[PDB]
């Protein structure tokens, strides 16, 4: 009856008011994706040409949104729906595609499909902290999953073995600045649970870095100037080479791992490859008098 | 439920050798010998026609028009 | 550069590669791999099928059967390919096996060049009657198109000081399985033209009794085919595929 | 005087609302962005005209 | 793009009919009879309807 | 074949390359880095699934030559090894 | 797609990668499937290393192999047979990069492992909805993706 | 708008109009079970 109505998980105040189903939304399974920024979500065409972006036509989009009204709902990138500044939404059809494209002026509102850059949000259940969802950019590929990239996985808690995962996407101008503004990605690196970095790299990432800079480490022009295109670094001159063997320049994992960092960046500490206390405790000591230790005093004794 | 055509590897035909390998099989030989003989030498054409089980001839018997 | 042919067989070459690097010898296998175009069924119009397979498991079966490619006539080191189709049609009546070479092709040198693949077992009724339209196509676009398989490792020699016990088994060993090896006053050389794996009582040895040098500039190359083309044609198709494509890009550059 | 995340979102969300239905753009625009993009541009200009009423 | 449990498969292996499936679902459709001796009717419907 | 220029400068040239995968990118970059005058050579894919057919190739010389000339030369070069490897093998069965 | 082991190694395929961006190994076999070194050793899963070695051997050998618990092939012995087949114990083979053409510095290792495909496929998992019917009772959109 | 139809376990062929259909079943055999038979219009269907 109307107790149990009003009352409990399913009931109106749980189920139906503080939380109930939206629309603009899709859900489907995640793979990674290296190749994407942590802004940028992997969104499927056919997830993109269903959920709709409601952009009102002004001075400056005209054309754009004419040609997404020209192109339809079957053709990427197109819109699905027209809304005339008296408040009537029409459907496209392949009948008014271009008569609606023709009758397109300043005022009206086109529901064009998903397009790159636009903003999303990315939530994973259950959102256990206020960094499960975060505000992404849309990048759209032929495939049927979510394409997620791996740094922002440890702040949704989700690897890839059959995990599902929500996409929403605002509707309004004030929610997608919002979106934009507040919870995006790159403004959510540190958790203030801890006051500490969550997106950060992981697994592959870690041992990769290792085997980068670890001693001993040395790479050939062609594998440099590889890993600086796929990294896509705008190193345009390869560095001096640390040293020669059989005739053939060798750059260390150092120097390539250095051209990250900012050039006015110093800060020193300890891993957890620490097992001979007594070098540590020489560069630190090294480190402690001169403030400014010689690059060749602190390669003697890395 | 019937022998692929190629391997999942490499592509390499494998249905024609199939049925003369099963037959030699029930004769009593070596598996092993079988492959040898009939050209199957990597593992991954090996692992396509040891590994699979025909079925075609119980789905047959099931008519569905 | 100089070539020297090992092994040949109706279906396969091994030979060694001498005078080119590491990826010209990639790309001569990526070449063969993907860019050799053969004659494949790309599309089916069923008739009848009452088999126990689907339309899509037949379809399928019948994309993987090798069709023979008249290179000859069709320039296969064309960056575009001719716009041939080859019809191979079938009408057959169960009890029975369906076979490749009961296909019955529009054209003579475009036919099944294995014709003893079965497709499907046809039970008492049972009847499968379709066209099976083939034509050329890459396999960088589907794995029905690849001419064979093709693979390459680096040409090393192997060099086993008289000083590590028990080197008379790795010699016997060698040469049981088939490799050139030559016998010294001070150590013994192992050319491993096939994959050569020492065991466990020599891996102490790998780092200063037994030792491993890999020859600057050769490999060893493995290309199967699988009727579709002539073995010994394929790698030059490769080669010629690798000139347009180069002769291609000095032709966009030019228009750059 | 330094903008909130929050202010700046909300400046940001009442700019494009305006522009989506009139507001002509005080700065170019790249023929083809969103209003919300157009949003951001003119904050990033510094150019922006509504103000954040604070108490005190 | 193996990383986090993920696995990477090979184009050529899929397209040979590799872990291929077939999925089959099953509809049902029946001409219930109502009370009066109104009845469902199987036929293409008018466009008028 | 299809190239598209990106950003060009005084001795750098940056464009994609469609229709083409690793195989000609990688030949093309490891003749440029043969080639003693380009100072930097190398290429990428930005994503092996929206954009696997278009490489991105970066070519920075030492101002002597044009960085499109090295890459007539580099593709030239490609052209001759792979005639020579064709001949030695016609060669070899004949 | 998910595709799982028999040991409890699950996960989605990241990348549909052609042949020719595949390694291969110094025998000419080119992997089928590529799973992250990560997993193995956190999740404590040496069975799916000893499923892999067994499959190596019995495809080498014709000779199915056997995994009964407690009463099954041993591990050393599977490792005897590989080495007399000709390769490695541990199942580490040289492997070639597919891209670059150069042999890698490790030795990669690769076996035959049982991968079964579940039934969690990504066609059926899908769901968009941009707008469309609503609930009678609540005016809310409806539920689950039949509808 | 009658029809032909196969027979589930005879597998002979079955006439009936299933408009105006008293009882549908294969007189034959007795069997209540009928299968309707693939149309011989040719379908397309691309390999993999
Ligand atoms: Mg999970
Ligand atoms: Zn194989
Ligand atoms: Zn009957």
């Amino acid at each position: 009856t109307l107790a149990q109505r009003l009352k409990g998980k399913e009931g109106r105040f749980r189920g139906n008011l503080s939380g109930k189903r939206v629309n603009f939304s899709a859900r489907t399974v995640i793979s990674p994706d290296p190749m994407i920024s942590i802004n940028e979500v992997g969104v499927p065409l056919a997830v993109a040409m269903e959920l709709t972006v409601p952009e009102k036509v002004t001075e400056f989009n005209y054309e754009k949104l004419k040609q997404r009204v020209l192109n339809g709902p079957e053709k990427y990138p197109g819109a699905n729906y027209v809304i005339d500044p008296e408040g009537r939404r029409i459907r496209l059809m392949e009948s008014n595609r271009e008569l609606i494209a023709e009758k397109l002026d300043i005022g009206w509102t086109v529901e064009r499909h998903l397009e790159d850059g636009d903003v999303v949000l990315f939530n994973r259940q259950p959102s256990l902290h206020r960094m499960s969802i975060m505000a992404h950019r849309v990048r759209v590929m032929p495939y049927r999953t979510f394409r997620l990239n791996l740094p922002v996985c440890p702040p949704y808690n989700a690897d890839f073995d059959g995990d599902e995962m929500n996409l929403h996407v605002p509707q309004t101008e004030e929610a997608q600045a919002e979106a934009k503004i507040l919870m995006e990605v790159q403004n959510h690196i540190i958790s203030p649970r801890y006051g500490g970095p969550l997106i950060a790299g992981i697994q592959d990432h870690i041992s990769g870095g290792y085997l980068l800079t670890r001693e001993g480490a040395y790479f050939t022009r062609y594998e440099v100037e590889q890993m600086l295109m796929f990294a896509g670094m705008d190193v345009n001159e390869l560095p001096e080479p640390d040293k020669y063997e059989n005739g053939e320049p060798l750059w260390s994992g150092k120097t390539i791992f250095s051209l990250l960092l900012p050039d006015d960046l110093t800060i020193w500490y300890r891993n957890k490859l620490c097992d001979e206390p007594e070098r540590c405790e020489a560069l630190e000591k090294l480190i402690e008098e001169k403030l400014i230790p010689d690059p060749e005093e602190v390669r003697k004794l890395a | 439920m019937i022998v692929p055509v190629r391997c999942f590897t490499c592509g390499k035909v494998l249905a024609d050798k199939y049925y003369e390998f099963k037959k030699r099989v029930e004769a009593g030989e070596d598996p092993g010998k079988v492959l040898d003989d009939l050209g199957v030498e990597r593992y991954c054409c090996r692992r396509t026609l040891l590994s699979h089980v025909e079925l075609i001839d119980q789905v047959m018997v099931y008519k569905v028009y | 550069v100089e070539f020297k042919i090992l092994e040949k067989r109706p279906d396969s070459i091994k030979f060694i590669v001498s005078g080119v690097d590491v990826p010209f010898a990639n790309a001569l296998r990526r070449t063969i791999l993907s860019e050799v175009p053969t004659f494949a069924v790309d599309e089916v119009e069923f008739l009848e099928n009452d088999s126990a397979l689907f339309d899509e498991i037949i379809a399928h079966r019948l994309a993987m059967i090798p069709l023979t490619t008249p290179h000859e006539r069709f320039s296969l080191d064309a960056l575009e390919l001719d716009d041939y189709t080859v019809t191979l049609s079938l009408e057959a009546e169960g009890p029975g096996m369906v076979y490749s070479g009961d296909l019955k092709s529009s054209d003579g040198d475009v036919k099944p060049a294995n014709p003893n693949i079965p497709i499907v077992k046809l039970a008492e009724g049972q009847r499968l009657t379709f066209n099976a339209y083939a034509r050329l196509g890459r396999g960088k676009d589907h794995a029905k198109w690849q001419p064979g398989f093709v693979y390459y490792k680096y040409l090393t020699k192997i060099h086993v000081s008289k000083d590590v016990p028990d080197w008379e088994e790795l010699k016997e060993l060698a040469e049981r399985r088939g490799l050139p090896v030559e016998e010294s006053d001070e150590e013994i050389v192992i050319t491993t033209i096939k994959a050569f794996y020492l065991p466990r009582k020599f891996e102490e040895h790998m780092g200063k009794g037994i030792r491993e040098e890999i020859v600057p500039g050769s490999f060893v190359f493995t290309v199967e085919t699988n009727g579709e083309l002539p073995v010994e044609e394929i790698v030059s198709i490769a080669l010629k595929i690798l000139m347009r494509k180069s002769d291609r890009f000095i032709n966009e550059l030019h228009k750059l | 005087f330094r903008y909130t995340r929050f202010e700046k979102a909300r400046i940001i969300g009442a700019r494009a609302l305006q522009i989506a239905m009139g507001a002509p753009v005080l700065i170019d625009v790249p023929e083809g962005i969103t209003p919300l993009q157009a949003a951001l541009l003119e904050f990033e200009k510094g150019v922006i005209p509504i103000t954040v009423i604070r108490p005190s | 793009y193996n990383m986090e449990d993920a696995v990477i498969i090979n184009k050529a292996s899929i397209e040979r009919g590799l872990a291929r499936s077939t999925f089959f679902r099953t509809y049902e459709a029946e001409e219930k009879r109502y009370l009066g001796g109104q009845k469902d009717n199987f036929e293409v419907p008018s466009p008028n309807i | 074949m299809r190239i598209e220029v990106i950003r060009r400068e005084e001795n750098l040239l940056e464009f994609y390359l469609e229709g083409e995968d690793h195989t000609f990118a990688n030949l093309l970059t490891e003749t440029l880095h043969e080639n003693e005058h380009v100072t930097f050579a190398g290429y990428t894919i930005e994503h092996p699934i929206t954009m696997a057919r278009k490489p991105r190739f970066k070519v920075v010389t030492d101002g002597k030559i044009t960085p499109e000339k090295a890459l007539e030369e580099a593709a030239q070069k490609i052209f001759d090894r792979a005639r020579e490897v064709l001949e030695a093998w016609k060669a070899a069965i004949e | 797609d998910k595709f799982a082991s028999r040991h409890g190694q699950k996960g989605v395929i990241g990348l549909i990668v052609p042949q020719e961006d595949m390694p291969w190994t110094e025998s000419g076999i080119v992997p089928d499937l590529i799973v992250n070194p990560h997993g193995i050793p956190s999740r404590m899963t040496v069975g799916q290393l000893i499923e892999a070695i067994g499959g190596k051997v019995a495809s080498l050998t014709g000779r199915r192999v056997d995994g009964t618990a407690f009463i099954g092939e041993p591990e050393e012995k599977l490792r005897k047979e590989l080495e007399e087949l000709g390769f490695k114990h541990s199942g580490r083979e040289i492997m070639y990069d597919g891209i670059t053409g150069r042999r890698l510095e490790a030795d990669i290792f690769i076996g035959v492992i049982y991968y079964q495909r579940l039934h969690h496929m990504v066609a059926d998992k899908m769901h968009a909805r941009s707008r469309g019917p609503v609930q009678v009772l609540t005016k809310q959109p409806t539920e689950g993706r039949a509808r | 708008a009658t029809a032909v139809y196969r027979c589930a376990k005879c597998g002979k062929e079955v006439e009936l109009d299933l408009a105006t259909a008293r009882e549908v079943r294969c007189p034959y055999c007795g069997s209540k079970i009928l299968y309707k038979p693939r149309p011989r219009v040719a379908r397309r269907v691309k390999a993999i």
